[PDB]
RNA sequence: CGCGGGGUGGAGCAGCCUGGUAGCUCGUCGGGCUCAUAACCCGAAGGUCGUCGGUUCAAAUCCGGCCCCCGCAACCA
RNA sequence: UCCUCCUAAAGAGUAACGGAGGAGCACGAAGGUUGGCUAAUCCUGGUCGGACAUCAGGAGGUUAGUGCAAUGGCAUAAGCC
RNA sequence: CCAGGGCUACACACGUGCUACAAUGGCGCAUACAAAGAGAAGCGACCUCGCGAGAGCAAGCGGACCUCAUAAAGUGCGUCGUAGUCCGGAUUGGAGUCUGCAACUCGACUCCAUGAAGUCGGAAUCGCUAGUAAUCGUGGAUCAGAAUGCCACGGUGAAUAC
């Protein structure tokens, strides 16, 4: 539909279809239609708009979408600004919790390219 | 239209009393509504600007005026009298009605939406913002948008003070941080 | 306006799901629906869920109890 | 082609002794390049160590315009 | 996330900064305890934890109470 | 002094004649190949187009200046 | 050979292997006309968009433009639609 | 001798392995079938709490008797429709768990979130001829903790040798 920002395709079991949204994995996703009693087995479009409204009445709760990635962000910026070591790393676009810089670690440090 | 006597009524005596005013001439009164558009894409695609037409359109309710470059540069690899983008000057009741069938709808609709720049004026009072995506208007298909084609709105306000116009704007509550 | 040159501008129902049933113009299609409103979007509530922060002693006296 | 051992000289140490106490990382200041002339009143740097600025210059007043808290004394050591 | 009953610091620094603390404002410590956690009382002190062969002023201010000091003492000097 | 031509990757050369993208060769770097180096093989980077100013929307290019290299002339005397 | 200014001594004209620069075309619209409009360059704000696209306002005022070099002229426009 | 740091550093290079790139596959649901081990500041049922990692309780077991521990591929149904896609699981945040004085450097594991490269790898190059290769899971040593490493076990199970 238009839920909270636009998780919005269909022919999607609605799980899946809600795992879409920013800030939601397939857990929160069985919590929501669980919660809101539905049924995961169902595609979107023949869900009832009475229901999908009640889907939002769902997700109101779980912080997420645009508002997770402030608060999150904001938690990285919390870091750097630190000026602790972890808030190092991601100055340095380095690996954060201990692994081998040495070698691969290229997840981090950006693809294979000097 | 609807708001727009909403602006006649509240509006116009609530500022009276505001910047304590004397002739109600002495109020500032929104004017012209511009949409625009810088496509810069289709000086590669000329089938492109007309999508950007359908867009506007879709959003005005009008024939967007498309705009040919005014000079010619380099750096934006563009020459004179060039094709570049679409616009639209809505005034009167259809601009309180896109007005209206705006803030009331698509602002909210913003993703990622907290609030609203309370900075951005002229120096004059006249406001300026842009919208990051077409499908904020519900009219778009959402769907059928071949891209998201953003753009930005300006709001022509007839009071002088870049002040005395965020009061007006701030009279529609319209938004804000 | 000139004459047949603008798409079909036409009233519909903004028929929210917040209950704001706002009759409006516009040059949609048939008629709309809408989650939210602007009368019911959290620009206004929305506030509070940005004001907390930091406070890293209280978390701390969670983590404490002693 | 002249062109320091005087990089892990700091390192050596006894160049600063900061409000009663040694060792403390800390560095040459670009601005009042301190020489055991006139005090330093070194600046507690977030990182880095200590930014000894001599002592008495607009930068090592205008950090006291900040917070100055975070700036204290040192003697020289040897 | 790691010892979740007792954060963790210990007596030499602890007892230490509290003598810091009624004694009121204060010169900088001398720390070799790199993995204790900062608490209240350790806020606006100019504690100085020992890095990787001489110590280091960590200025700890609010926010950096729940960390280990260590933490705002990099070893790895590097390019 | 005069005339003519040229100055581009590390080297040497195209494209400049026609203004909107600087290509080839060797060399360089990475891997391979081999017990090892070469040869061979696979993959890559790399050039403020002498400099200064000018013209144009845009200058390696179109125009002038300067510096450098080089060819011709430097006659009757 | 032809055009522009300087030399040229305030009419014209006025030489040099004097100084500076152009032309050997272009266009059926860039011509005629009626109607309409008027810049450049900047400061401020504005999705992508940055020094430089488009948009909105402000200062400014022809520093713009004028098929092409210079000159004189040009808004009543000759300039732009 | 002691503390702290360091052997985990990172512009890059190579070897060796894990996990994927998916449909003979992922996913939920149901269910079948081993071997070989280890164990006394050790294994620790069942039971209760916790989504879980685990925690409180406390049998049993120094042993074909007790436990670690229900093997997994497989089988049935359902679903997913060839998408970077319910593939992939890195990275990152948040919240935790456990060990051990101690988890920042620098442990392992759980949960919530995130969801990168990859859509079968250039030149080149390796292992393998049988219950081998391939593919799946289990245990053991080392060990408080701490494997995709290694050592061992069984399941499944080929092709081709002119």
């Amino acid at each position: 539909a238009r839920i909270a920002g636009i998780n919005i395709p269909d022919h999607k079991h609605a799980v899946i279809a809600l795992t879409s949204i920013y800030g939601v994995g397939k857990t929160r996703s069985k919590a929501i239609l669980a919660a809101a009693g539905i049924a995961e087995d169902v595609k979107i479009s023949e869900l009832s708009e009475g229901q999908i409204d009640t889907l939002r009445d769902e997700v109101a709760k779980f912080v997420v979408e645009g508002d997770l990635r402030r608060e999150i962000s904001m938690s990285i910026k919390r870091l750097m600004d630190l000026g602790c070591y972890r808030g190092l790393r991601h100055r340095r676009g380095l690996p954060v919790r201990g692994q081998r810089t040495k070698t691969n670690a290229r997840t981090r440090k950006g693809p294979r390219k000097p | 239209a609807k708001l727009h006597d909403y602006y006649k009524d509240e509006v116009v005596k609530k500022l009276m009393t505001e910047f304590n005013y004397n002739s109600v001439m002495q109020v500032p009164r929104v004017e012209k509504i511009t949409l625009n558009m810088g496509v810069g894409e289709a000086i590669a695609d000329k089938k492109l600007l007309d999508n950007a037409a359908a867009d506007l359109a879709a959003i005005s309710g009008q024939k967007p005026l498309i705009t040919k470059a005014r000079k010619s540069v380099a750096g934006f690899k563009i020459r004179q009298g060039y094709p570049i983008g679409c616009k639209v000057t809505l005034r009167g009741e259809r601009m309180w009605e896109f007005f209206e069938r705006l803030i009331t709808i698509a602002v909210p609709r913003i993703r990622d939406f907290r609030g609203l720049s309370a900075k951005s004026f002229d120096g004059r009072g006249n406001y300026s913002m842009g919208v990051r995506e077409q499908i904020i208007f519900p009219e778009i298909d959402y769907d059928k948008v071949d891209r998201v084609r953003g753009l930005d709105i300006t709001i022509t306000t007839t009071a002088k003070s870049d002040e005395e116009g965020r009061a007006l704007l701030a009279a529609f509550d319209f938004p804000f941080r | 306006m000139k004459k047949d040159i603008h798409p079909k501008y036409e009233e519909i129902t903004a028929s929210c799901s917040c209950g704001n049933v706002m009759k409006i113009r516009s040059t949609v299609g048939h008629d709309l629906n809408l989650d939210v409103c602007s009368k019911c979007h959290p620009f206004f509530t929305g506030k509070q869920r940005d004001v907390a922060t930091g406070g890293r002693v209280d978390r701390f006296n969670k983590r404490f109890n002693i | 082609q002249l062109q320091y051992t005087p990089q892990n000289r700091s390192k050596d140490n006894g160049r600063v002794v900061v409000e009663g106490v040694g060792n403390l990382m800390h560095h040459i200041a670009r601005c009042c390049q301190p020489i055991p002339g006139d005090e330093i009143v070194g600046f507690i740097t977030q990182g880095r160590g200590i930014s000894v600025h001599r002592a008495d210059c607009e930068q090592l007043a205008e950090l006291r315009s900040h917070a100055p808290e975070r700036i204290v004394d040192a003697v020289w050591g040897e | 996330r790691s010892l979740k009953k007792g954060p963790f610091i210990d007596l030499h620094l602890l007892k230490k900064v509290e003598k810091a603390v009624e004694s009121g404002d204060k010169k900088p410590l001398r720390t070799w305890s790199r993995r204790s956690t900062i608490f209240p009382n350790m806020i606006g002190l100019t504690i100085a934890v020992h890095n990787g062969r001489q110590h280091v002023p960590v200025f700890v201010t609010d926010e950096m109470v729940g960390h280990k000091l260590g933490e705002f003492a990099p070893t790895r000097t590097y390019r």
